[PDB]
């Protein structure tokens, strides 16, 4: 078990913070 | 800290 | 103690060089995997005729030029995790970019 | 040769080369008379900059008494060391294709009949033409190895093309 | 005779199909459907909209992210470690 | 002169950095009262493209490697 | 005009005097013809697999358009001058910036009068 | 030393990877002073590219 189940909220995390960190990183520019 | 955070 | 202590997932259990000798001399280890950058550990996947059977193990040496003399003298592979699936996926990587 | 595919053939580790290109090896102490000829073929890159899955050292296919085909990927030079080197390498995963090299120099190395003790002390004249040269030798690897050529992988892009 | 042969005109009905398929009343309802639901969801959240927008990287994974590379990078030393950070 | 303490004591380690010889050349004109020597070795540091051979280096001056050794 | 008779032009090979292991058979040359194969079409495969990925990204894109289907965030207003706090003041500003302004304002919105 | 032409000075020499030198110059009776030399490469050569 946990294969597929540890990674998912962990990447969607990882999406999401990697998307709003290259919009700040446009507003700290 | 930040008036935007709030 | 296996009948004393609890289940606790499967860490690797780092081992010392005569360990490693004693075990692959008698004959329980069937393949190691060279590792570190320095490329002194070793992970050592004994077999099901070991006493404990199939356990990933973990070995530090120094270095010493008998280490293959012994290995594959008495019974074990030698290899590398990284497969022709994994490069043409690191040449793939390297198109995207 | 044509180049087979690396994805779906056996892959055996330099180690394993080594031990058996040792095992070859007359000349070495772990030489193995018993021992099931090999075919060596060591293939290098040639869309290295024209293709896109390139790689860097070399691979060896070897094949067995039964036809079986293996190969090694010898991607980098391990501990640099010369041709005559006998001593294998400490951490085995420094053995790359100089070892290699080094023990398929060493193979095929020519086996000469007692006759040196007639030959390095002789009678007189010319004796390395006289003595040395009317006694003939072995050479032992072309009975349990072959290394039958060094190859090049096919490029069917080429380097200037739109393909490319 | 058949110039119908190699079908760009098939291969653009796709297209023209995907065109048609929007700029309709059911995708204007789609899309009020879809406005609905989230301004549902922007009223149920309310909370995690700002641990993810302001809190989980500036003031949870950030400062971790670099004491730990800090002490990572700096050398064993009680300027270094302690005083200076 | 060669800075090889600082890092155990400070964590920068100055010896990547430090002139040891420029240092000794310093000392020596201070010593002997001579500034040409500290001074010439450190426009020999800061001018080094002009110390760059430009007499007998004139028109593609390429032996091989086999001729040269 | 000369003949030339075939026997002085064919080659006579015999499969039997051939070393063993030489002649190949069929499921050597069909495995030689699949590795050819594979071979003269790899480097297309993964630069159009790599291409294809970027496409699907930029299909997506193309997908998304526009602005419609995403609700105003007050987190993000499209203006970065309203995200920040960046406002002109008394360093800076004279009289002809209201100029030079409207002249950027001209170009910006695409009309050349200023 | 003072017996050497030019006195007694002080001369920065490059070396080549010359693996007799260490041996010439203990068997000639010279003082070999090495110097520290930290293990950790990374940690040590940090804080001065940094700088």
């Amino acid at each position: 078990n946990y294969q597929k189940m540890v990674a998912f909220p962990i990447l969607l995390s990882l999406s999401h913070l990697l998307h709003r960190r290259i919009l700040y990183l446009f507003d700290t520019l | 800290l930040n008036r935007w955070s709030v | 103690s296996v009948k004393t202590a609890w289940r606790t997932q499967e860490v690797l259990r780092e081992l010392s060089y005569t360990q490693l000798w004693a075990l692959v001399g008698e004959g329980h280890v069937a393949r190691v995997r060279f590792y570190g950058p320095e490329k002194n550990k070793v992970m050592a996947t004994t077999r099901a005729s070991a006493p404990g059977g199939e356990r990933l193990c973990k070995v530090v040496l120094p270095p010493d030029p008998e280490l293959l003399d012994h290995l594959v003298s008495n019974g074990v592979v030698v290899d590398t995790g990284v497969t022709e699936d994994d490069r043409l996926r690191a040449s793939l990587l390297v198109q995207m970019l | 040769e044509v180049e087979p595919d690396w994805r779906s053939l056996p892959a055996m580790s330099p180690a394993e080369l080594y031990a058996g290109l040792r095992a070859r090896n007359w000349t070495s102490a772990h030489y193995d008379p018993a021992a099931e000829p090999w075919r060596l073929q060591v293939f290098s890159c040639d869309y290295k900059h024209t293709g896109v899955t390139g790689w860097p050292g070399y691979r060896v296919v070897v094949t067995s008494r039964g036809g079986r085909r293996r190969w090694v990927d010898l991607a980098e030079e391990g501990e640099l060391v010369q041709l005559t080197e006998q001593a294998p390498p400490a951490s085995p995963a420094d053995i790359g294709y100089s070892h290699v090299f080094a023990q398929l120099y060493q193979a095929y190395e020519p086996r000469y009949s007692p006759e040196a003790l007639a030959a390095l002390y002789g009678s007189s004249s010319s004796k390395g033409k006289a003595a040395a040269a009317a006694a003939a030798q072995h050479d032992t690897p072309a009975l349990r190895h072959l290394d039958v050529s060094y190859h090049g992988t096919g490029s069917a892009v080429a380097p200037g093309s739109g393909t490319a | 005779r058949a110039l119908l042969l190699l079908p760009f005109s098939a291969v653009g009905g796709a297209v023209a199909a995907w065109q048609g398929l929007f700029n309709s009343q059911r995708y204007e309802n789609f899309l009020m459907s879809e406005g609905e639901r989230i301004w549902a969801w922007r009223n149920r959240s309310e909370n995690e909209r700002w641990f993810w927008e302001v809190f989980a990287w500036d003031r949870l994974i950030f400062p971790i992210l670099v004491i730990v590379a800090w002490e990572y990078l700096v050398p064993n030393h009680l300027v270094w470690a302690v005083l200076a950070p | 002169t060669y800075m090889d303490w600082t890092y155990r004591s400070t964590g920068v380690d100055l010896s990547a950095v430090w002139d040891p010889e420029l240092w000794i050349r310093f000392r020596e004109a201070v010593a002997q009262n001579e500034p040409a020597i500290f001074w010439n070795k450190l426009l020999d540091r800061v001018q080094y493209k002009e110390n760059l051979p430009q007499a007998g280096l004139v028109g593609d001056m390429r032996i091989s490697y086999a001729k040269f050794l | 005009r000369e003949a030339i008779p075939a026997e002085l032009l064919l080659v006579k090979e015999d499969p039997s005097k051939l070393p063993a292991g030489v002649l190949q058979t069929r499921e050597q040359l069909k495995q030689a013809q699949r590795d050819i194969n594979w071979a003269g079409k790899r480097e297309q495969v993964f630069a159009a697999v790599a291409a294809g990925w970027h496409l699907a990204s930029f299909a997506l894109n193309l997908a998304f358009w526009g602005v419609e289907g995403m609700p105003p965030d007050r987190y993000w207003p499209t203006s970065p001058r309203i995200r920040l706090q960046i406002r002109p003041g008394r360093y800076g500003n004279m009289d002809g910036g209201q100029r030079v302004y409207m002249d950027y304002l001209a170009r910006s919105e695409g009309v050349p009068l200023n």
